[PDB]
């Protein structure tokens, strides 16, 4: 039935992976244990875990992820973890070498001699389950790991499975802000795998992550596991409908179906909301209409972008909690009215309605309150095309003179792949802002 | 290019009076 | 697994590896007799790199003792830690090298050559895979400056794909210790610019001039220096031997931080240098370390950082503060201080936090960048190299070995193309 | 008027499409009945009134249209007032293009 | 009335200046326009060149024979 | 002092407007020269396309036998 396969690459990807898990467990009432101790007091788990775990013939739950990292380092740390006895050794494959920020490396000299091991991984998994509809592939571009070795595994998944939905969920480089320095290197070559070889992408930072948290959170001294606590709740927020029910199923294909108007335009805005700590969901009336128009709030994206720049052609809404469907509606007939959010004079309308009744589960220890309601956005508008922009700009005055490109020569790696790369940009901007154009 | 190019040219026209007031104020000073 | 071997020469190189040995062992819990006494988690698992498995958890040196005179090796083994290590690895010859490189690499590098390849071949063939190979040494004499740049040759030249990292120590022209120690260092940084990877700059008087204005030190000797730089050391390998949330190695920094070949040279840096009554008046927090990691006064370098501009900074943090301080600060420091780095190439600091701490420091941080200050050792070496090549004195002690002086015409001419690039990217414009 | 039909354009509640706004139960508790919204919420369009007076008939009330004193009026020069009037030209245009010149009327 | 004549020149020159980082805003997208064409379009010429002359030099003594 | 005072602020203001001023003149110049460039640029565009009607015909020659 709706199950999927979930790809975690690079550290970032095995921490996301890792809070992900440890969200659905505490979500679903799973303990860390991998069976059901619970014998005196129930706290629930009577559902439909088959989405995500796998039930045994003696009552143990098998999560289904693919936890591959260059570095041992990450698979160690996670190994040493409370949660070792949940999943299998098996699934944490270790290396001798890693890229660590590096392109060329991880996709020649790394990353093509693990292959056989991965991939008879993954046919292992899928051939355990029944029904495949798409996958949770976790990288990051920055990271070499997470962007060559990711690159060179989804064109082979590209190539053996052209039925299955493709998604990806990675860490865009702030241009304010930033860790390394050759994240664009790998970035502009990351870019076009993405592009000609899958069907959504999902691209975030961490800087609008700290403005929110500063602003709303309000803290002064923030860590990454905040980050990864949100981002797990987008991710369970979008698929909520697979793991329970309500008034109206969205699966991931009655989404992405629509979700990609273009072939080469498929790079949705995410909207998390509302993201707040503990004293502000206490003395703050909660409906739907407010957080729905909080939502188009560029304070409240996870991508720096001002959307009063372009304009709006596909637009996904998803809720999950307690939601009225009249609030929905009044919410609806209130932005189609309003004359800040800025659309084509082609769409009048367009969008979806997601009627979960579970509400979102809290953690112990974490700073998410318990919210009665939640919904997530997800958007496509042309006003984003500026990153991709000052992408292009950052890679040009860097390849003026090429800065640090020895290495990669070295290594081994054509050269006219830059300006390939430079130039299947420049035509996809290109594209962008011919769609943006109306009549 | 925009109303921003056409003020820049005419004010890059008349830098030749903003630099005469500009010396004007100096040697008053 | 993924171990280092470390290599000595030069009787301050072996000083200054003695000193790190016993700063790490006492780091990490070990005792001077050789067993385990530490308290800690992750002194077990990675202690592996610099050690090595042996019956009754005895965990031993990796490190190759390399010397013409025997007396530094009874120097360095009537220590309190001198009785741990290997005395095969002290491979010692029968005649001194007198400051010689020229004879030194001639006579006593050539008979006593093998026995350190076979030492060092064992020794590599004893682990599965390794990264690099770390020899400190200095270039004031013959031990150091003669034999380490043909020992790094040797091992590049067997092995291409290994780390060869560096800590020779730079000579000055107000605190010397050879007469003809600009002829050793023009022969020496041929082949550091020619077959090294990389390699840091260290100096004595800076050092010496730190530990005077900052920790006021009664009697500053050359133990201090030795373990100010057994704790920079210590601060970069941290990245490996301690892993926290943002790991890095060797080899990516010597990547991110080196734009060409030709150019490898960095300048070190440890953030927290204060007297001995300022300690317990102290605020620990990340501003101040960003001031004293990014001011001349800090940086252990005999030259002004300021003359020219920065190339590739990184900053590897040693503690459990945080991320978001280290990106503010750099962003507001190139904003505000945008004439001291290269315009052209944005983000030159790079971000690297080790989540263990040091023993016995809570706080602690190092500094690794390139910044545009060698010039002028490089300019000054070239200035009174040719003036000692004028009129050829001391030069008949070279000529008696058998080497000619047109090696010395090749090196100079050198020194002059790589001072000209230099001077001519310092002025790195973005265009006409 | 021109204001207060300018402002309600520029924000949120108060010149919504009231067509879908519930209503309110009160009274004591829960005891009697339901609110009722009775006013423009079914979808009326109320167009713009305005109002001036002519020449020899205000001089006959009292004053030619005399101005009041030059010093006092700071809110009708008012920075924010001045600034208004030459952002929400958009708005003002949407309202009402029917700018009215009437004293000259008498017959 | 003189100091009164010095703040208006004051703030006319903020005012110009506040105004001229404007074009060099205006400069930026110029010079992105010179990102547009400059290096991808010679970095093709020029490899198209090359490759050009080789394989005309290779079918042309190829025929001749 | 209200003068002194203006004077010192309208100095220091100056002072950095002066800074920018010869920056953004020698901006626009090379940027006219580096369009000079493009133009060049262009110009190799043409001759290559003038060299590759050359092997489009020779190679019609060549093909004829």
């Amino acid at each position: 039935m709706r199950e999927c396969i979930s790809i975690h690459v690079g550290q970032a990807g095995v921490q996301i992976g890792n809070a992900c898990w440890e969200l659905y467990c505490l979500e679903h009432g799973i303990q860390p244990d991998g069976q059901m101790p619970s014998d005196k007091t129930i706290g629930g788990g009577d559902d439909s875990f088959n989405t995500f775990f796998s039930e045994t013939g003696a009552g143990k739950h098998v999560p289904r992820a693919v936890f591959v990292d260059l570095e041992p380092t990450v698979v160690d740390e996670v190994r040493t973890g409370t949660y070792r006895q949940l999943f299998h050794p098996e699934q944490l494959i270790t290396g001798k070498e890693d890229a660590a920020n590096n392109y060329a490396r991880g996709h020649y000299t790394i990353g093509k001699e693990i292959v056989d091991l991965v991939l008879d991984r993954i046919r292992k998994l899928a051939d355990l389950c029944t029904g495949l509809q798409g996958f949770l592939i976790f990288h990051s571009f920055g990271g070499g790991t997470g962007s060559g070795f990711a690159s060179l595994l989804m064109e082979r998944l590209s190539v053996d499975y052209g039925k299955k939905s493709k998604l990806e969920f990675a860490i865009y480089p702030a241009p304010q802000v930033s860790t390394a320095v050759v994240e664009p290197y790998n970035s502009i070559l990351t870019t076009h795998t993405t592009l000609e070889h899958s069907d959504c992408a999902f691209m975030v930072d961490n800087e609008a992550i700290y403005d929110i948290c500063r602003r709303n959170l309000d803290i002064e001294r923030p860590t990454y596991t905040n980050l990864n606590r949100l981002i797990g709740q987008i991710v369970s927020s979008i698929t909520a409908s697979l793991r329970f029910d309500g008034a109206l199923n969205v699966d991931l294909t009655e989404f992405q179906t629509n979700l990609v108007p273009y072939p080469r335009i498929h790079f949705p805005l995410a909207t998390y909301a509302p993201v707040i700590s503990a004293e502000k969901a206490y003395h703050e009336q909660l409906s739907v209409a407010e957080i729905t128009n909080a939502c188009f709030e560029p304070a409240n994206q996870m991508v720096k972008c001002d959307p009063r720049h372009g304009k709006y052609m596909a637009c996904c809404m998803l809720y999950r909690g307690d939601v009225v469907p009249k609030d929905v509606n009044a919410a609806i007939a209130t932005i189609k009215t309003k004359r800040t959010i800025q659309f084509v004079d082609w769409c009048p309308t367009g969008f979806k309605v997601g009627i979960n009744y579970q509400p979102p589960t809290v953690v112990p220890g974490g700073d998410l309150a318990k919210v009665q309601r939640a919904v997530c956005m997800l958007s496509n508008t042309t006003a984003i095309a500026e990153a991709w922009a000052r992408l292009d700009h950052k890679f040009d005055l860097m390849y003026a003179k090429r800065a640090f490109v020895h290495w990669y020569v070295g290594e081994g790696m054509e050269e006219g792949e830059f300006s390939e790369a430079r130039e299947d940009l420049a035509a996809l901007e290109k594209d962008y802002e011919e769609v943006g154009v109306d009549s | 290019q925009s109303l921003s190019f056409m003020e820049a040219l005419a004010k890059e026209d008349t830098d030749a009076a903003v630099q005469s007031i500009l010396y004007r104020e100096n040697y008053i000073m | 697994m993924r171990e280092i071997v470390h290599l000595q020469a030069g009787q301050c190189g072996n000083q200054i590896g003695a000193k790190f040995w016993e700063v790490i062992s006492d780091e990490h819990g070990i005792d001077p007799t050789g067993t385990y006494h530490g308290d800690s988690d992750l002194q077990l698992e990675r202690i592996n790199v610099y050690y090595n498995e042996a019956t009754g958890g005895k965990y031993v040196p990796r490190a190759v003792l390399v010397d013409l005179e025997p007396g530094t090796m009874d120097s360095v083994r009537s220590g309190p830690f001198g009785q741990i290590f290997r005395p095969d690895n002290f491979v010692f010859g029968q005649s001194g090298a007198g400051n010689n490189w020229a004879k030194g690499h001639y006579t006593e590098g050539a008979e006593l050559v093998d026995s350190v390849l076979d030492v060092v071949r064992k020794e590599a063939e004893s682990c599965d895979c390794l990264q690099g190979f770390q020899l400190t040494h200095s270039l004031g004499g013959g031990t150091g400056s003669g034999m380490g740049t043909l020992l790094i040759s040797k091992i590049r030249e067997e092995y291409p794909d290994r780390i060869m990292n560096t800590f020779s120590v730079v000579p000055s022209p107000k605190v010397s210790d050879t007469v003809v120690e600009p002829y050793n260092a023009t022969l020496s940084v041929h082949q550091l610019v020619e077959n090294t990877d990389e390699t840091y700059c260290i100096d004595n008087e800076a050092l010496y001039d730190i530990c005077f204005r900052t920790l006021k030190l009664t009697t500053p000797t050359y133990g201090d220096l030795n373990h100010l730089v057994s704790a920079t050391m210590s601060g970069v390998t941290t990245c490996l031997r301690f892993p926290g949330q943002l790991n890095a190695d060797l080899r990516k920094l010597a990547v991110n931080m080196v734009p060409f070949p030709r150019l490898h040279f960095f300048m070190p840096g440890f953030a927290p240098l204060t007297s001995r009554g300022s300690q317990q008046y102290r605020a620990l927090t990340v501003p101040e370390l960003t001031q004293q990691m990014f001011d001349a006064k800090n940086m252990m370098a005999a030259c002004d950082p300021r003359h020219g501009r920065y190339l590739t900074v990184a900053a590897v943090f040693r503690g459990r503060m945080s991320m978001k301080e280290v990106d503010e600060q750099m962003l507001n420091v190139q904003n505000k201080n945008s004439s001291y780095f290269v315009e052209w190439i944005p983000n030159n600091v790079k971000t690297a936090v080790c989540d263990i701490p040091p023993r016995g420091l809570k706080m602690s941080a190092t500094f690794i960048g390139n910044s545009t200050a060698i010039q002028e050792l490089f300019k000054r070496i070239s200035e009174q190299f040719t003036a000692m090549f004028r009129r050829k004195a001391f030069l008949h002690w070279y000529t008696g070995e058998g080497m000619d002086e047109m090696e010395f015409t090749e090196a100079e001419s050198n020194m002059n193309d790589l001072v000209s690039e230099y001077q001519q990217y310092q002025d790195a414009t973005a265009e006409e | 008027e021109v204001i207060d039909r300018a402002l309600p354009t520029q924000h949120d509640g108060k010149a919504t499409s009231w067509f879908w706004s519930p209503l309110e139960y009160l009274g004591d508790e829960m005891t009697g009945l339901l609110m009722t919204k009775k006013k423009t919420q079914r979808g009326l369009v109320e167009p713009i009134t305005h109002i001036r007076k002519p020449l020899s008939i205000q001089v006959e009330t009292g004053l030619p249209a005399q101005k009041d004193a030059w010093y006092r009026y700071t809110w009708d020069r008012s920075l924010f007032l001045i600034y208004r009037r030459k952002e929400l030209q958009s708005i003002m245009a949407e309202l009402d293009f029917s700018q009215q010149d009437i004293d000259g009327l008498e017959v | 009335q003189e100091k009164n004549k010095l703040i208006a020149d004051l703030k006319g020159l903020k005012l110009h200046y506040a105004s001229y980082e404007p074009t060099i805003r205006v400069l930026h997208e110029k010079h992105h326009a010179l990102l547009k064409e400059k290096m991808l379009t010679s970095l093709e010429r020029d490899r198209a060149v090359g490759k050009i002359s080789g394989l005309q030099a290779t079918l042309k003594n190829i025929d001749m024979g």
